[PDB]
RNA sequence: GGACGCGACCGAAAUGGUGAAGGACGGGUCCAGUGCGAAACACGCACUGUUGAGUAGAGUGUGAGCUCCGUAACUGGUCGCGUC
């Protein structure tokens, strides 16, 4: 019944500003304390800010104090997080969490949003170049053969990869994106297949990078 | 002074049914204002314990919290397959709130040697000024693996990045990708491109490679 | 001896003025903590605390009591006088 939905996340260059929303449903935000908590990729959870009910008192972490402003629109039943003077270290996934009812959950955050991504960088939005990881010509390894696609030089996150439009899912591994020294992301998706049918069967990685309107389909054949 | 929450361990491997315990030690007194969360990859945190030892509604009773002074502990009496995730502690005794650095609990299993594959850079990318060589360690355990790059028997360093998947939902194995990045120029100067994999499940270190021209 | 009456002294319910006391005279208020109100702060309630708080009040009580100076019902006591 109760749910939280954050939006407004996206790419913004350093010094820029971004406004986050926290649409609530299944409950009234006026009766609860709303919190913002962010998580940089690979790191742990970091408390950002909050706002108390009835009093409207706000609280911020030192790392964001003076730049961030948390508010609440009861008319829209939505909480907002105004982020000004953004920095590269502000880059993370932003959650909105409800502070549960005291006699029931104490000061615990009983409900969390799905989180909205906020990337801060000077890098321009760029679609990825997809290259084939062609299956070796000789022998095997573990009993089969392997192939895949290299998704390189895209920005920002995220990107999705499928094989044969979702028909191929077994033995498929899509690795976590890695931020290159160039400021651009890069990742590879592979899949193990029988080396006996490398020629007679078709394998196609379906790459998808929406932030740049870049959807590509590359078929991976023996070179 | 901000209140510190020192969580430990940072990682943990246990079998299904095992009794595990995660600890968070506070720098100051936080009373009982301690919460425990569970987070799975790509998902939001889920509240497990509140007020140090109170079990949230709908949370299985195998999860239990306890407070000893400024030391708090999450206890999982018997691990179940759906229990393997990352757990964080939180203090909300005073602002600002403080989170533990997390504790990733991972499932144990029999040792599994990785299947190694090497992929030469595509002709399409080479005409772009950069060459990418990929080494693939596939389905192995534990995660502890060492991957080295050798071009013409020259050990590479500083020009490679690794990436590892989460523990697979079926066989609980890992997969890893090493990515060597070279210029088209430097790529053209040499012939034999090598990557050597050292893993516990391997009889001896395995080398997989090719020659640039052929 | 006794009764009644007058007066004085004393006592005295009551009352005006007065000036010392701080928590063992109280109430109010504030503060801290805890729990509660959909409620970490602010607001409100409840509980706890004076080794929490000014006897210059910081009170739309400095209220009660007491110190000290007066007025005083009287059903009071004593004494004198008049009368029976
Ligand atoms: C200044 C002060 N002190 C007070 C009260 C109090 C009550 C007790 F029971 C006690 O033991 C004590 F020492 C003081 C008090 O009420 N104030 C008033 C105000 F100005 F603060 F408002
Ligand atoms: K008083």
């Amino acid at each position: 019944e109760v749910q939280l939905v954050e939006s407004g996340g996206g790419l913004v260059q350093p010094g820029g500003s971004l406004r986050l929303s926290c649409a609530a449903s299944g409950f009234y935000i006026s009766y609860s304390s709303i919190h913002w908590v962010r998580q940089a990729p690979g790191k742990g959870l970091e408390w950002v800010a909050s706002i108390s009910p009835y009093s409207g008192s706000t609280y911020y972490a030192d790392s964001v104090k003076g730049r961030f402003t948390i508010s609440a629109d009861t008319s829209k039943n939505t909480a907002y997080l105004q982020m000004n003077s953004l920095r590269a270290e502000d880059t993370a996934v932003y959650y909105c969490a409800r502070q549960g009812y005291r006699r029931r959950s104490g000061r615990g955050f009983d409900y969390w949003g799905q989180g909205t991504l906020v990337t801060v960088s000077s890098a321009s939005t760029k679609g990825p170049s997809v290259f084939p990881l062609a299956p070796s010509s000789k022998s095997t390894s573990g009993g089969t053969a392997a192939l895949g696609c290299l998704v390189k030089d895209y920005f920002p996150e995220p990107v999705t990869v499928s094989w044969n439009s979702g028909a191929l899912t077994s033995g498929v591994h899509t690795f976590p994106a890695v931020l290159q020294s160039s400021g651009l992301y890069s990742l590879s998706s592979v899949v193990t297949v029988p080396s006996s049918s490398l020629g007679t069967q078709t394998y196609i990685c379906n790459v998808n990078h929406k932030p740049s309107n870049t959807k590509v389909d590359k078929k991976v054949e023996p070179k | 002074s901000d209140i510190q929450m020192t969580q430990s361990p940072s990682s943990l491997s246990a079998s299904v049914g095992d009794r595990v315990t995660i600890t968070c030690r506070a720098s100051q007194s936080v009373s009982s204002a301690v919460a425990w969360y569970q987070q799975k990859p790509g998902k939001a945190p889920k509240l497990l314990i509140y007020s140090a030892s109170s079990l949230y509604s709908g949370v299985p009773s195998r999860f239990s919290g306890s407070r000893s002074g400024t030391d708090f502990t999450l206890t999982i009496s018997s691990l179940q397959p759906e229990d393997f995730a990352t757990y964080y502690c939180q203090q909300s005794y005073s602002f600002p709130s403080t989170f533990g650095q997390g504790t990733k609990v991972e499932i144990k299993r029999t040792v599994a040697a990785p299947s190694v594959f090497i992929f030469p850079p595509s002709d399409e990318q080479l005409k772009s000024g950069t060459a990418s060589v990929v080494c693939l360690l596939n389905n192995f355990y534990p995660r502890e693996a060492k991957v080295q790059w050798k071009v013409d028997n020259a050990l590479q360093s500083g020009n490679s990045q690794e990436s590892v998947t989460e523990q697979d939902s079926k066989d609980s194995t890992y997969s890893l990708s090493s990515t060597l990045t070279l210029s088209k120029a430097d790529y053209e100067k040499h012939k034999v491109y090598a990557c050597e994999v050292t893993h516990q499940g391997l009889s001896s270190p395995v080398t997989k490679s090719f020659n640039r021209g052929e």
